[PDB]
RNA sequence: GUCGAAUUUGGGUAUAGGGGCGAAAGACUAAUCGAACCAUCUAGUAGCUGGUUCCUGCCGAAGUUUCCCUCAGGAUAGCAGAAGCUCGUAUCAGUUUUAUGAGGUAAAGCGAAUGAUUAGAGGUUCCGGGGUCGAAAUGACCUUGACCUAUUCUCAAACUUU
RNA sequence: AGAACUGGCGAUGCGGGAUGAACCGAACGUAGAGUUAAGGUGCCGGAAUACACGCUCAUCAGACACCACAAAAGGUGUUAG
RNA sequence: GUGAUUUCUGCCCAGUGCUCUGAAUGUCAAAGUGAAGAAAUUCAACCAAGCGCGGGUAAACGGCGGGAGUAACUAUGACU
RNA sequence: UUGACAUUGUGAAGAGACAUAGAGGGUGUAGAAUAAGUGGGAGCUUCGGCGCCAGUGAAAUACCACUACCUUUAUAGUUUC
RNA sequence: GAAGACAUUGUCAGGUGGGGAGUUUGGCUGGGGCGGCACAUCUGUUAAACGAUAACGCAGAUGUCCUAAGGGGGGCUCAUGGAGAACAGAAAUCUCCAGUAGAACAAAAGGGUAAAAGCCCCCUUGAUUUUGAUUUUCAGUGUGAAUACAAACCAUGAAAGUGUGGCCUAUCGAUCCUUUAGUCCCUCGGAAUUUGAGGCUAGAGGUGCCAGAAAAGUUACCACAGGGAUAACUGGCUUGUGGCAGUCAAGCGUUCAUAGCGACAUUGCUUUUUGAUUCUUCGAUGUCGGCUCUUCCUAUCAUACCGAAGCAGAAUUCGGUAA
């Protein structure tokens, strides 16, 4: 017997996804000092389509 | 059938060499010991890989078995054995 | 059609009841002729439903399986070895399913599904055929296999069934009371009819010489000496 | 093909047996669906 | 057929053999795919096909028994050849006669058994059915069935005296 | 298709049956003379267009067993009875 | 799995599968424990999951046939 | 996937099981009468408690290889959780 | 920061596990498949007057039953028919006569049997121990079943005598492994004891494919060796069935067997049907039908000349030479 496209979908090498034109991985900022005790601001410069 | 629960039959026995009275009864097979040579090896060939390598035996006809009486005479205590035919069914007449 | 009917035991006890419940339902009325066969009995009739009918009167009163073959409608049946008075005993899985009852059991009466009853306590277990006919026994005894014991006294412990008591009897065999003192200590179940002096036939067990294949599963000290069964004349 | 896929191969397209799979069984077998406590519409 | 789109396409790059890839045909994988190509194990095994090299001389078969997952095959006895050995006309012979036994086939027979069979005639019954006489009959007479008698026609691989 | 006894073909040529694995005769060293088998003697074709008593004339005659086919029923055609 | 849209997607959980927050002692390996024994060993009890019991589930695999009885009579793609 | 051993050390509370002793435990409509029961039972044996039938009676009790039913607490640990 | 001696990891044990691997998936066989057992066996007949003798030949049978349905002995005689006896009748019970077996002998069929081999009763365990020789099947191997003696012990009977399973012919099973009976024997190989194990002699558990492998299917994607030992086509033998024709002629035919037809029977021809068979061809004879085209046959649909009719004419049928 064949191994299924299931079983071929684990090893990858056609089946990677296309990271071309993501602009990043989504992410909040890190647990710092300020974000615990406190606060920072930031600002956002675009909204952009992923 | 019917077999007496008594009968009397020829004794081999040292002192006796005649016919005494003899007890019947069936004959009813052992336990079958783990320490036996021709288990012994079994239970190590069959170890491992290699899977079943002893025959099993499938293909039975046979419906009845055999019958054999153990005939302990009376006064020497010693034993014999006989067998008879085939037979569906087996009562003593005690 | 031929309705046909079949008994696979040493005699026949259920069948010379058959013979008087057919004079009683009468659905013989129609028959073309009824032939004794080698064990039990066949009916012919012309059509088909009345042979469709007179299979559901087989039905209606004993525990039977029944099937069909051809020729012309051959409508075959066996019948439950299992008679009146017998030292019965259900196989394991079947008295787990059914009951619950002791490896020992006896069958009072027969109805529209096989009852049994065990020596030592008090219950009653029904069982329909289909599960008997998937897994056949023969029972260990039938009624031809009795013998003959006298009382001195009788002694009913007090609690009962509607028709059970469990009572404690002293029971003396015949001819040896006269040679020997041979009295035992025998839980009786239909202790309730026994008087000082009548006889009773019971189940000599501590002697007799059976042969079946359901006596390697249970232990040796629980079996009782001697077990009874119903009544001839007192 | 039966090669390809469990549900494969057959004179008409049918599955022949449950679409139902267990949950150990394994690569080449879990194809279907996998450890359906229910299938099917409620009322829609 | 389709021809601005799930379009066509070069180059680069990933996936490699019980593995890839598959808009899925068991299709494609370097003219190779219901499992590529190369070498090695490998002179793979084959109860199966084919072939098997000089002369003359002498002898010369078998296809049959028994067993075998035996039925295109082996073992086994036989048939056959060779080497001879002990002896020298024994006591042997695919033969006849004389004497003495066994057989149950051909034929024959069933007016002899068992079975099968055509015909009538003589009887029998308080007793199988009918009919007339009838209150009835262990009454009478017709009558058909049976059996009984004495014949008659024809038969038997699983009948037989002979 | 399948058995029994024997003989053969197979494994075997030779004369004959035109030819034919098996039939008839007969079994084989190389040659010569003689005689025969089975089969045949009009010519092909070696050998009597021999002798004898008869039958048959067919507008599909008939002519070497195995063998290569032929019936029931008929005919005053003819022959004998 | 099915294969636009529109209109519909019926009754069946007995079977086979899948599942379960369900009762639990029936089964039940190794180890461990206890007993006999000089000991190797033997015997017993306890004993996980799983099996088994009960339940659910069909746009899950799949399946969706027969016989009777309802007054003279008529037995209904009706009811029993 | 499930269990056991190891990796794996340090503690607390407990809940029951094992090994010992203790007794309730026992019981009819009715009786000296607490008994699933019971034999070597004319006797083990004192008042005589008894005594299979003493009497009632479901038991036979008295002595005894005797669970004759124990629900129990207290042990020094083993600890299975 | 969280979790924490739980997880994780390691080793063993149980479960699940065509997702995967390796394998197998009987024979005979008027092709092969289904069926069936002729695959181990028995009786009668095929079987052809010793013996042997075949087929998917015939009529049937076995894989059991029996502590007596074995063994011994003593008494007795059956199936059946006739005559008779209250209820009692075709039939219960009782009595006599005939009665060569026509009854019974577990079971098939054949044989065998009458002071018995059968029916009733009495005593019983020769259905025992030791191992050998022999007959059947047969290689003169086994297995199975049986036969006749020997040495011991027993039963039965007055005794002779008989009895080593069923009156005879069928009714059953190797090596390995396990288990039991026995001398209480041998061995456990440094020497001893006890357990345990192994050995010897006789039995049992079983292979029914019965001289005895441990075994499910599919291929319409297919493969290899080979086979005309073997099917599917032609051809050939056969010709049942099919098709064609003939002979008797009971009758139909208003009367009128035969103008025409013609039952019950019966003789043949044909190979344009279907079948049976399996010789050739499986290292290949290109396999339905139609189109095209030629030739042949006659069992003539028409056309030509004729005969016969229940032929007035007309029209039709039967027949003939003729393709
Ligand atoms: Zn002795």
């Amino acid at each position: 017997g064949r191994v299924i496209r299931n079983q071929r979908k684990g090893a990858g090498s056609i089946f990677t996804s296309h990271t071309r034109l993501r602009q990043g991985a989504a992410k909040l900022r890190t647990l710092d000092y300020a974000e615990r005790h406190g606060y920072i601001r930031g600002i956002v410069k675009q909204i952009v389509h992923d | 059938v019917n077999v007496p629960k008594t009968r009397k039959t020829y004794c081999k026995g040292k002192t006796c060499r005649k016919h005494t009275q003899h007890k019947v009864t069936q004959y009813k097979a052992g336990k079958a010991s783990l320490f036996a040579q021709g288990k012994r090896r079994y239970d190590r060939k069959q170890s491992g890989f290699g899977g079943q390598t002893k025959p099993v035996f499938h293909k039975k006809a046979k419906t009845t078995k055999k019958v054999v009486l153990r005939l302990e005479c009376v006064k020497c205590k010693t034993r014999a054995q006989l067998t008879l035919k085939r037979c569906k069914h087996f009562e003593l007449g005690g | 059609a031929t309705v046909q009917i079949r008994q696979k035991v040493p005699h026949k006890r259920t069948f010379l009841f058959l013979e008087q419940l057919i004079l009683k339902h009468n659905a013989h009325v129609d028959t073309i002729s009824i032939s004794e066969a080698k064990d039990g009995l066949d009916f012919f009739y012309a059509q088909k439903n009345h042979a469709v009918k007179m299979i559901d009167f087989l039905n209606a009163v004993v525990p039977i399986k029944h099937k069909k073959s051809e020729e012309k409608f051959s409508y075959s049946v066996e019948i439950v070895p299992i008679c009146k008075d017998d030292l019965v005993v259900l196989p394991k899985k079947l008295a787990k399913s059914m009951g619950n009852i002791s490896q020992f059991v006896l069958c009072s009466k027969i109805s529209n599904t096989v009852q049994f009853m065990d020596p030592t306590t008090l219950q009653t277990a029904d069982l329909s055929p289909s599960v008997y006919w998937r897994a056949p026994f023969n029972a260990l005894a039938d009624v031809t296999q009795l013998v003959e014991f006298i009382v001195l006294d009788v002694d009913s412990t007090g609690i009962s069934r509607g028709n059970r008591v469990l009572a404690d009897i002293t029971v003396a065999r015949t001819s040896d009371l006269g040679v020997n003192d041979q009295v035992y200590y025998v839980r009786s179940h239909l202790g309730g009819i026994c008087h000082a002096g009548d006889s009773v036939m019971g189940y000599f067990i501590a002697n007799s010489n059976y042969n079946s294949d359901l006596f390697d599963g249970l232990n040796i000290d629980y079996v009782p000496d001697v077990v009874l069964v119903k009544k001839l004349y007192q | 093909n039966p090669v390809d896929h469990p549900h494969g191969g057959g004179n008409h397209q049918h599955i022949g047996k449950a679409s139902t799979i267990s949950r150990g069984a394994v690569s080449g077998q879990k194809a279907g669906l996998i450890a359906a406590r229910r299938t099917g519409l409620l009322r829609g």
